[PDB]
């Protein structure tokens, strides 16, 4: 080469040079082979390997490539080893001459993936690039100044888990809550095996009363008002009615409602029937 | 360091013990 | 290596240090004379050339009666006459006059005692501090030596398992000012605080271990028991070995949001044990109980941000595992969107060891929890509000004043924890799209 | 050494945790870094009872035994003396369990040191 | 914009004469990577460092630092620039054809004990007048003392070494011209020098082969420092005694008896 | 063909410990260090994991890392500690915090010069290494980054060699870590980068194995981790012992992988039986294999059904012909060919070696580039965002050093990985 000098657009910092050294004149009469005679490679060709030295750049590289060559019949092949995998070739267009020395390809041992990659990965990566801009700050400020919901409000905090109503007794002082045994419904990692640690509570043992529950004639499955006893609960301006989760279950205590977000994240189920405008008692 | 007579009460017999190393 | 140097400030500090140094000294086989008639002591122990085994404490006190009581105490030949700081009049409950009067005439020499103990720890973990905010010398020279030893260590662990007030029976009427303030100094220059209220305690003393009259002691010891879990895993050997700095990252979300809570299991007595078998499965049920946790907060009350977990014992990872699988299947128990892994586990084998004439039974198997939560921020509120009801009528801002502080200095408090106030809020919030 | 519960050979079910309980669980500090880098990994008579027998006693240091002896050596190039013995005085220290020797002559003309 | 720094080397504007001659300078007044297609056709990078030196790898490229043997260190204050700059020197430069140094009293009877050390020690001025001062009155009085000089020998050591040791080619070479005239000045000069080899030669050993078909056509100037060098050996050899040359012999070891 | 083993973090170091006593066990070595076997084999390939000394002892090629001694300490106090070198303990002063940031930038940073001393130092007096082996847990603080760190430095010191990596990687119903999916993007876009085969463990499958394969009542991470020290036993047991078709790590790498980037294995031990049911086994090579591709049996968290097998390999230890492996082999692709895909023959490499495990009859190590790999990475990735999203423990990497373009890009590399693993899967002739 003495002007084709491109500088590559990669970043890839060149790693080594091997030379594909060709034995000399005599060696090869004693072999048995004619020097003059020589995509295969020939038979007495050795690949010979030497290094670039540490933070080398492309000029460097190539001005080492240019030294090995220097030789007047040993190189025929050089190749470039980059930081990528990449090699770049050097070859010789005339084994019996200097002068030419030429690049010829720059394969990657990545070359067909990218190739067959940058069809299906460029679609999944742009879905996933809006996934990845930051909803905060720094700190936990979200950015936009549409406010969000209250969320330590009742409506908010319990949207599909029966409210902690608090009993003074078994207290001398402020009562805290009790847990509950009840289970999430059966929604296990996509793609993953039925692993278990240890013998487990099956969740389509424990399906909710409130699934096919018949709504009877009048539209609502519940009976009696025992609904506001155990079922359906008021939290503050809401009401909360805890058998809307017969229609996210399936018939083995599975989430069949998963609510996805236009960008591709999950919307939380929530199970609030309305707002019940509570006002001052009026004559 | 040779090998001893095939032994075929062994977990350590290789294949060519079975097959010739016999002696 | 490997040591962590503990800070007793207050009176509140000191008494909880007299119970966990107990608790230390008869796990690690160390009698009061400071003998072991026999190293997993260094990591709270230095020893010294005559073989006897000083503990890596200081226990400091602006006034002289605990610290008294100390020296006439079971463990007199056990201390130092130094590291046991002692002032000569009390704070009077007033953080303005410990961060701003006294705190000056003896921070000096409390660092240079701490120095006096780091340079000998040669692998130091951190500070673990005792304190109660809502007194005085606690609130103000714990401020200032937690802003001294931030500025001096630099990046070094700091646990404040801090005493707060309680949410409806206080010590004292000057205790929400004390809290508001100190938190406000804490919130920068400390890095994990613990929730250790008193309610709590004394609610699961009453109805776990059978005890009609609890008390200061019993309070204590379930904090050493609790401070011995956390920081046993770099003393003995275990299936997951992690340090002080190790639930640093698992459970500080945000800068501002360090806060966490802490429940024991299982705090059961010798009457209750024989009738349980507990597994891991169960005690870890009774760590996730709202009512097993040491703070008066309820942890439905709002969202998990990460909880930690210090097995010790026999416990297995098979069973942890279980209890984790188990435990996240219960619904009544919810975590945030955005932390869905929300766990850290850490195993040791070493059992907890029984204090003589204490109330907890020895189980094969004990798993205390150190958790994040939004829902902790209702203390942070009713402390608020208890401050602003006082703070609007100006009620003891005069002995503030005039102990050498600004008057603006309670506004600057009332507005950055009301943005600690907001913060809980909004990480509690959902990730919505909107937000963007 | 070789016992049943060392019979089973190391197959994934057939090692058990629970037969070989370590005495201590307390971790002991094999490796220290002395805060320059320099990474490291590693009289007889029992104290108390010499110490109990002995209420006066406090410190054993500067609490040597003396004791007297001699070493007798031959020598043949002399013109009186053909086996000579030279006069030893032992100083035996109980803090630290260590034996001094120091030559002490009998007449002043001696000869000796 | 920018600025421009103008190459000064071996110019008028030499910064090397302000930065040898600390006490002079003032006038007269004071990314991707390979991750699963290794081969055997890469290397990992040399390990050229200082410290992979005596290593499985060894030194690789990685050179010794100098010892400066060569490197030009910086002249010590000199008693003779003290003196002249107090105004105890009675010399003055007078210009003409060539230019001499005219003396305010006659040479043969100034006391050498106190002048001619002043003079050997102001031979390391790099700056004129007080460089040709020196050296042209070191002349001077090497040609006008006659018997005057021999017991000055002892006190013109420490001059000559201290100039010698600066390592500057020019001062090295002007301290040997006028050694080669102190030599040739007296019989027994050269005697009086033989116990004091071991001061003045090691700088001799070191530019001993240092010079700078065609001639060189300006000699007349004699700056040849490795010539001068052979020149004042062979000075030495003839005018010193029978131990001259086994001490020449001993201070360098390449030098060569010019009367054996 | 010289093993060089390096364990990191204290995840890697016991399942290190482990795996070195297993070794020791096969060739008769005692903990003191000599040799108390029962056969001359034994002593033919011990210098591919040992090095006899001026004292007898026969030192393994190990070097640990941590930034916490506390692991050191635990495996010199464990009954097989005393083999290890006491040079090779790299060690500092404050551990990682489970901080790839700390791991991989300031803390490891400082220790990586030294401990890049050691294992060259370990490389020379190697006669001719064959490669380089790892253990560490894509979870942790400095098994994670400092792992990485140390695979992307050798890289670029020994790319002609095997770096293998037995990474520990973590799951969300196993979450013993919250910053897990940030250390696994950070750690699997390194090892993607600068590891030539990373075969994975996550802990739940093999808690599965030893709930009702083993159905051990209660196995301890020493029980846990010896599923580990056996498949990483197996990957060279044809390196340390003659067989009739031998192979090496490298060999196991170039038939494999595919494509560069296709390097992420399952694995699987075989025979395992519950204690108590040897008498219903038929241990013959049927039954090796039925265990070997039981979905239960495999020890990633990973269900092939959902997967395809790009290429699997089965290394058999013990005195079988290779009639019936290779009929078995051909047989499981035959009647699975839904799940082996179509546009290449034979997915299965079959490699023998005399020696079994001792006490087993016969046995097998399964190596499996399944494309099953892809749902654990598009978990990890979602998990990454969803903290992400809000930044939540981003302040540590952040004031700890490294800024948000890495996170972003490494989340980039990551998605490639799962969407070219698709691609594949759903590739077609
Ligand atoms: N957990 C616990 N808390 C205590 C104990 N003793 C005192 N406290 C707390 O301390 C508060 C009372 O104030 P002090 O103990 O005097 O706090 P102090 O700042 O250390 O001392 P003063 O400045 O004099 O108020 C109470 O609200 C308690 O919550 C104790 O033994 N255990
Ligand atoms: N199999 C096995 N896994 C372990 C062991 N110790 C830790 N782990 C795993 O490692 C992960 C955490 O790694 P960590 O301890 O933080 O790594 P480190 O900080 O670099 O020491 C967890 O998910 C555990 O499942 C062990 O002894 N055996
Ligand atoms: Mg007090």
């Amino acid at each position: 080469m003495n002007s084709t000098y491109k500088e590559p657009s990669s970043a890839a910092v060149p790693t080594s040079y091997a030379v594909l050294s060709l034995p000399s004149k005599a060696t090869m009469r004693r072999k048995g082979y004619n020097p003059d005679e020589v995509l295969a490679t020939h038979p007495l060709a050795s690949w010979k390997t030497f290094s670039l030295p540490v933070g080398c750049t492309y000029k460097d590289a190539v001005t080492a490539v240019q030294t090995a060559n220097a030789k007047p019949w040993g190189p025929i092949k050089i190749r470039l080893n980059f930081s990528d995998g990449r090699y770049e070739q050097f070859e010789r267009v005339a084994p019996s001459v200097m002068d030419s020395l030429q690049s010829t390809t720059t394969y990657s041992p990545n070359g067909v993936f990218k190739e067959e990659t940058l069809s299906l990965s460029t679609t999944r990566r742009e879905a996933q690039k809006p996934r990845l801009r930051p909803l905060v700050d720094e700190r936990g400020h979200h950015l936009s100044s549409k406010p969000i919901p209250r969320t330590f409000a009742p409506e908010e905090l319990y949207k599909n888990c029966p409210p902690p109503v608090l009993c003074q007794p078994g207290y001398d002082f402020t009562p805290i809550s009790y847990n509950t045994f009840l289970l999430n419904p059966q929604d296990p990692p996509h793609g993953v095996r039925s692993v278990q640690s240890n013998f487990m509570h099956s969740k389509c043992d424990y399906r909710p009363r409130s699934y096919l529950r018949p709504e009877e004639v009048t539209g609502t499955s519940h009976a009696s008002r025992h609904c506001h006893c155990n079922e359906v609960f008021q939290l503050g301006d809401h009401t909360m009615d805890f058998a809307c989760e017969g229609t996210m279950v399936d018939h083995r205590n599975r989430l069949v409602k998963k609510d996805y977000s236009p960008i591709g994240t999950l919307k939380a189920n929530s199970s609030i029937v309305g707002r019940r405008h509570a006002r001052k008692p009026r004559f | 360091p040779p090998h001893g007579p095939a032994n075929m009460m062994s977990t350590y017999m290789t294949r060519y013990d079975y097959d010739y190393n016999r002696d | 290596m490997r040591e962590a140097i503990c800070i007793h400030i207050g009176q509140a500090g000191c008494q909880v240090g007299n119970a966990c140094w107990e608790l230390f000294c008869l796990e690690h086989g160390i009698q009061p004379d400071g003998s072991m008639p026999s190293d997993a002591f260094n990591t709270f122990f230095s020893e010294t050339g005559a073989g006897k085994h000083v503990p890596r404490c200081l226990f400091l006190d602006l006034e002289p009666t605990v610290v008294d009581e100390v020296r006439t105490g079971t463990y007199r030949q056990l201390f130092n006459p130094e590291q046991l700081v002692s002032g000569k009049e009390d704070a009077a409950n007033n953080y303005a006059r410990g961060h701003y009067t006294i705190g000056k005439e003896i921070v000096d020499l409390a660092l240079d005692r701490i120095r006096k103990l780091a340079d000998n720890c040669t692998g130091l973990q951190g500070f673990m501090v005792f304190h109660a905010v809502g007194g005085g010398t606690g609130s103000g020279l714990g401020a200032l030596l937690l802003e001294r030893l931030s500025v001096d260590y630099g990046k070094k662990s700091k646990l404040g398992y801090t005493v707060y007030p309680s949410p409806q029976v206080s010590t004292a009427v000057v205790e929400p000012y004390n809290c508001v303030l100190s938190t406000h100094s804490l919130l920068e220059h400390t890095d994990v605080a613990t929730m250790l209220d008193n309610e709590a305690i004394y609610d699961l003393t009453r109805r776990s271990l059978d005890i009609e009259r609890p008390s200061y002691t019993n309070v204590n010891r379930l904090i050493g028991q609790v401070v011995s879990s956390l920081t046993a895993s770099l003393r003995f050997d275990g299936a997951l070995n992690v340090d002080l700095t190790e639930f640093q990252t698992n459970l500080v979300p945000y800068p501002r949001i360090h806060f966490v809570l802490t429940s024991y299991a299982p705090v059961v007595s010798a009457e209750k044990a024989y009738h349980e078998q507990l597994s891991v499965a169960d005690i870890t049920n009774s760590v996730f109980e709202p009512a097993g946790m040491l703070t008066k907060c309820d942890p439905r009350h709002g969202k998990y941000m990460s909880c930690c977990l210090m097995y010790r014992g026999d416990v297995v990872p098979k069973d942890v595992n279980a209890a984790i699988a188990t435990i996240k299947t219960k619904r009544t128990i919810q975590f945030v969107d955005w932390c869905p892994t929300g766990f850290k586990c850490g195993i040791n084998y070493q059992p907890p060891t029984v204090v003589p004439g204490g109330d907890l039974a020895k189980v094969q198997r004990a798993v205390c929890m150190i958790a994040n939560s939004t829902a902790i921020a209702e203390v942070f509120a009713r402390i608020d509000h208890k401050f602003d009801l006082m703070y609007s009528k100006r009620a003891f801002v005069h002995w503030y004043v005039g102990e050498g502080m600004e008057e603006g200095e309670f506004s600057e408090a009332r507005e950055d924890l009301a943005a600690l106030e907001k913060d809980y809020e909004e990480v509690g919030a959902e990730s919505a799209d909107d937000m963007g | 050494e070789k016992t049943v519960y060392n019979a089973l050979p190391k197959l994934p079910g057939f090692s058990f945790a629970e037969l070989q309980h370590p005495a201590t669980h307390g971790k002991r500090q094999y490796c220290t870094i002395d805060s320059e880098g320099t990474r490291t990994v590693k009289c007889g008579i029992p104290v108390r009872i010499i110490l109990q027998r002995f209420p006066s006693w406090r410190t054993m240091d500067d609490k040597a035994l003396r004791f007297f002896a001699y070493y007798t050596e031959d020598v043949v190039g002399s013109r009186i003396e053909t086996w000579r013995v030279r006069k030893v005085k032992l100083h035996y220290f109980l803090a630290d369990g260590s034996l001094s020797i120091v030559e002490t002559p009998a007449v002043a003309n001696s000869g000796l040191q | 914009s920018y600025e421009i720094k103008p190459i000064v080397k071996g110019t008028k504007r030499d910064p090397s004469l302000l930065k040898y001659n600390k006490a002079a300078g003032a006038g007269p007044f004071g990314t991707h990577g390979y991750g699963g297609a290794c081969s055997s056709l890469r290397k990992g990078r040399p390990r050229d460092a200082p410290d992979a030196a005596f290593s499985e790898k060894g030194c690789g490229k990685s050179a010794p630092p100098k010892a400066g043997a060569f490197k030009k260190r910086v002249i010590p204050p000199t008693e003779f620039r003290r003196a002249y700059n107090r105004g105890d020197l009675p010399i003055a430069i007078c210009h003409g054809s060539r230019p001499t140094v005219d003396w305010k009293v006659e040479v043969e009877k100034l006391d050498y004990h106190h002048y001619l050390p002043i003079f050997f020690d102001g031979i390391r001025e790099t700056e004129e007048p007080y460089m040709f001062l020196a050296r042209q009155g070191c002349l001077d009085l090497l040609e006008r003392g006659g018997s005057k000089i021999l017991p000055t020998i002892p006190q013109l050591i420490i001059p000559i070494k201290t100039a010698l040791n600066t390592r500057h080619p020019d001062i090295i070479s002007a301290t040997l011209r006028i050694l080669q005239h102190l030599i040739v000045s007296d019989d027994l000069i050269g005697e009086a020098l033989v116990p004091y080899y071991r001061q003045i030669l090691p700088v001799l050993n070191l530019f001993k082969n240092v010079h700078k078909d065609a001639m060189d056509y300006g000699q007349r100037n004699r700056d040849d420092v490795g010539d001068l060098v052979n020149e004042t050996l062979q000075l030495l050899e003839q005018h010193g005694g029978d131990d001259a040359y086994i001490n020449i012999k001993y201070m360098v070891p390449s030098y060569e008896s010019c009367i054996y | 063909r010289e093993i060089v083993s390096c364990q990191a973090g204290q995840c890697g170091n016991q399942i290190g410990s482990k795996f070195w006593e297993v070794i020791s066990d096969e060739h008769g070595v005692d903990p003191t260090g000599t040799y108390q076997g029962d056969s001359d084999l034994q002593l033919e390939r011990i210098n591919v994991y040992f090095d006899e000394s001026s004292g007898g002892r026969y030192v393994p090629r190990a070097v640990l890392m941590d930034l916490e001694p506390g692991t050191m300490d635990s495996v010199r106090a464990g009954p097989y500690g005393q083999l290890f070198r006491p040079d090779n303990f790299i060690f500092g002063q404050s551990g990682a915090g489970n901080n790839w940031a700390k791991g991989h930038y300031t803390e490891g940073a400082e220790l990586i010069d030294s401990v890049l001393d050691v294992c060259r130092k370990e490389a020379e007096s190697c006669d001719c290494l064959q490669g380089f082996q790892l253990s560490h847990s894509l979870g942790g603080g400095t098994g994670s980054g400092m792992g990485t760190l140390l695979i992307s430095k050798l890289r670029e010191e020994y790319p002609d060699r095997i770096m293998m990596t037995f990474s520990v990687i973590p799951s969300p119903r196993v979450s013993d870590t919250v910053v897990e999916p940030y250390n696994t993007t950070l750690s699997v876009h390194q090892l993607v980068e600068n590891s030539d085969e990373s075969m994975c463990i996550d802990n739940e499958a093999l808690y599965d194995i030893c709930f009702r394969t083993l159905k051990l009542t209660t196995p301890t991470f020493g029980d846990l981790n010896h599923l580990v020290a056996a498949v990483m036993s197996g990957v060279t047991c044809c390196l340390r012992f003659p067989g009739q078709l031998n192979s090496d790590l490298r060999k196991l790498a170039v038939n494999l992988v595919p494509f560069p980037r296709l390097h992420f294995f399952m694995m699987g031990f075989a025979p395992l039986t519950s204690r108590g049911s040897q008498q219903y086994r038929g241990l013959s090579v049927a039954e090796l294999t039925q265990q070997m591709f039981d979905a239960k049996n495999m020890m990633q968290a990973a269900d092939p059904r959902h997967g395809r097998y790009l290429t699997a390999s089965a290394l058999f230890r013990g005195r079988m012909s290779t009639k019936e492996v290779d009929e078995q082999m051909l047989n499981v692709q035959n009647k699975n060919s839904s799940y082996f895909i179509e546009w290449i023959p034979n997915n299965i490499k079959s490699s023998i070696c005399d020696i079994p495990p001792k006490g087993l009859k016969m046995s097998v190590t399964f190596i499996g580039n399944n494309t099953c790999i892809q749902e654990m990475f598009r978990r990890v990735g979602e998990q990454f965002t969803g903290m992400f999203r809000r930044k939540a423990f981003l302040h540590w990497y952040t004031g700890e050093g490294m800024d948000e373009m890495e996170f972003t890009e490494a989340e980039s590399n990551m998605n490639d990985l799962v969407s070219e693993y698709q691609q594949y899967q759903d590739a077609t002739v």
